[PDB]
RNA sequence: AGCGCCGUGGCGCAGUGGAAGCGCGCAGGGCUCAUAACCCUGAUGUCCUCGGAUCGAAACCGAGCGGCGCUACCA
């Protein structure tokens, strides 16, 4: 006669709960899968790529259980501009007797260390191998900077293909090539529709998907039949994530940095402002451990235009108040994931798509803002995303001086003008400020068929610096 | 190697046949 | 989540501080040899819940039901 909530409570108590992180742990010995780290933070960022109207948030929800908002009335149904997120934990059964394929089970972040095994007949307990964060990416042809920024964030890929539709989906190929651009090679192919399609169509679609990916950079990509609503073949997904995808080399030997993609103003309506919260910027830490209590500044920050037309860049110093990750406020931040940094940054600064694609650095470093950048660029032979009805997919043209091109340096979305075009090198003038940290793998897109279309890749080799104003 | 892909497909079809014999 | 807006007689509007409203609908009747036009009378209301002051409240206000416009997804 025990209520379900008290049952979940005794499960949480028996599972060990969620222990608080130590205030100052020895950071030399902390590996990304330590109990102090992995029980309360995701360490690998997995992103879903696919064509529109195929279902990516639903798949992650079936994996994890955390919903991806889907806000803004009009965007409740069609497409979402900003990235959708969900927390997932990979729990593996410790009992060897139960079959390996169903040992894996993906749970919400609200779960404990050692939850009971839900298979009928198994008293054993699960072990949390790793927490994984899910950076969902828009899969539409208009929103192109967002998916490139998400790819700059994410570390593992899940490609989504429909079964009953046409095999050579161009949006998926564009996404796959975009991931190929930035030194990311772990992609898992996931067939969304398996219930509504036949047995021989299954082999036909398998063969088509195999034939598509033969000459691209990724060669050994696994394929898995999944279903977003039937809630099946989820354990094998976690198995593939565990086995195929390792942790890229990332430690604390590197200087701290941040890359903010989403802005969040914490201003609860109706309640008195005497009890208010700060401004939260959603940023990935690709390098450097962060802790409660720091001085940090965004480099481009305030972008003002004077009476003479010159652009003045005021970096925005801010004292971080908290580092929200997973479910609980943490004391140390584990790099290699999106954490919500809540700081004293003015709430209006975090309201709209203002902190979208912007680099941030802790005090003790000086990232450099650039206004004219020298890039080295390489192109593909054909455009990706165009549906020519049976004729020679649009061939890529060579660049022209004084044209606007969307030059996505990591997460930044910049419309640059071209100054000089060489065979491999070019110079870009940016009215929207951009910053340089080390190399910053860049993506390039242009405009022919209205909406932006990817063309190739670029890497910064030089630039013209603008000193931040104190 | 897509050999470990047809197996999950077989499992999915078998689950469908057991759960939904009408289809 | 909050800020402004609202509450049919079937419908859109109007007064709402003294008790059931207009016009369009529907029914019936009149005019015409006959129809439409025109002219009369109707039969339809818990004018969204709980309450208040008041000889009075759909109406004036408040502890809420429902739906819009707006800020807008507010970790
Ligand atoms: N029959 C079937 N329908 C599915 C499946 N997966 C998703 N859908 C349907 O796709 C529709 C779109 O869902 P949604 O996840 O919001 O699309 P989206 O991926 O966010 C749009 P974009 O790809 O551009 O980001 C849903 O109605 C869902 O029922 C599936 O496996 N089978
Ligand atoms: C983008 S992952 C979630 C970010 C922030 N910790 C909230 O919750
Ligand atoms: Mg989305």
């Amino acid at each position: 006669g025990e209520t379900e909530e008290e049952k979940r409570k005794r499960e949480f108590e028996e599972g060990g709960g969620l222990p608080e992180q130590p205030l100052n742990p020895d950071f030399s010995k902390l590996n990304p899968l330590s109990a102090e780290i992995i029980n309360r933070q995701a360490t690998i960022n997995i992103g879903t790529i696919g064509h529109v109207a195929h279902g990516k948030s639903t798949v992650v929800r079936a994996i994890s259980g955390v919903q991806t908002v889907r806000f803004k009335d009009e965007l409740e149904r069609n497409i979402t501009i900003k990235l959708g997120y969900a927390n997932a934990k990979i729990y593996k059964c410790q009992e060897p007797t139960c079959p390996e394929p169903d040992c894996y089970r993906s749970f919400k972040s609200d779960k404990e260390i050692s939850p009971k095994c839900q298979r009928p007949g198994c008293p054993g307990r699960y072990k949390l191998v790793r927490h994984v964060s899910f950076v969902d990416c828009p899969g539409h042809d208009i929103l192109m900077s967002t998916m490139l920024s998400g790819a700059a964030v994410m570390d593992a890929a899940l490609l989504l293909i429909a079964g009953n539709e046409s095999c050579p989906q161009p949006q998926t190929s564009e996404h796959l090539a975009a991931i190929e651009i930035m030194k990311l090679k772990h992609v898992i192919i996931l067939q969304n529709k398996v219930d509504l399609m036949r047995e021989e169509s299954a082999l036909e679609h398998q063969k088509s998907i195999l034939k598509f990916i033969r000459g691209t950079i990724a060669d050994g990509a696994p394929i898995v039949p999944i279903s977003a609503q039937l809630k099946y073949n989820i354990d094998a997904v976690n198995e593939f994530i565990v086995k195929t995808i390792p942790v890229p080399p990332r430690d604390f030997m590197i200087s701290p940095r941040l890359i903010v993609i989403r802005s969040f103003d914490v201003n609860k309506p109706g309640a008195e402002i005497e009890d208010l919260k700060g401004g939260v910027a959603g940023g990935s830490i690709l390098n450097g451990v962060f802790k409660l209590g720091d001085e940090i500044e965004i480099r481009p920050g305030i972008v003002t235009k004077d009476d003479k037309g010159k652009i003045q860049c005021k970096p925005i110093f801010s004292n971080i108040v908290s580092l929200f990750a997973e479910q609980n406020d943490l004391k140390f931040a584990v790099p290699g994931g999106l954490i919500g940094v809540g700081t004293k940054v003015d709430p209006t600064l975090c309201r709209a798509d203002r902190l979208v694609g912007q680099v941030v650095g802790a005090k003790g470093h000086l990232p450099n803002i650039y206004t004219d950048i020298e890039i080295n660029y390489f192109l593909l032979r054909r455009l990706l995303g165009v549906k020519t009805d049976g004729q020679k997919q649009a061939k890529v043209r060579k660049l022209e001086p004084n044209e606007v091109l969307m030059v996505n340096i990591g997460s930044t979305a910049t419309g640059a003008r071209v100054v000089a075009v060489k065979a491999d090198m070019a110079r870009l003038q940016l009215t929207s400020p951009a910053c340089t940290e080390i190399n910053e793998k860049i993506a390039l897109s242009r405009r022919i068929e209205k909406h932006w279309r990817l063309i190739g890749w670029a890497t910064i080799k030089k630039g013209t610096t603008l000193e931040p104003i104190a | 190697v897509g050999l470990p892909y047809s197996e999950l497909l077989s499992r999915f079809f078998n689950i469908l046949r057991t759960n939904n014999p009408e289809l």
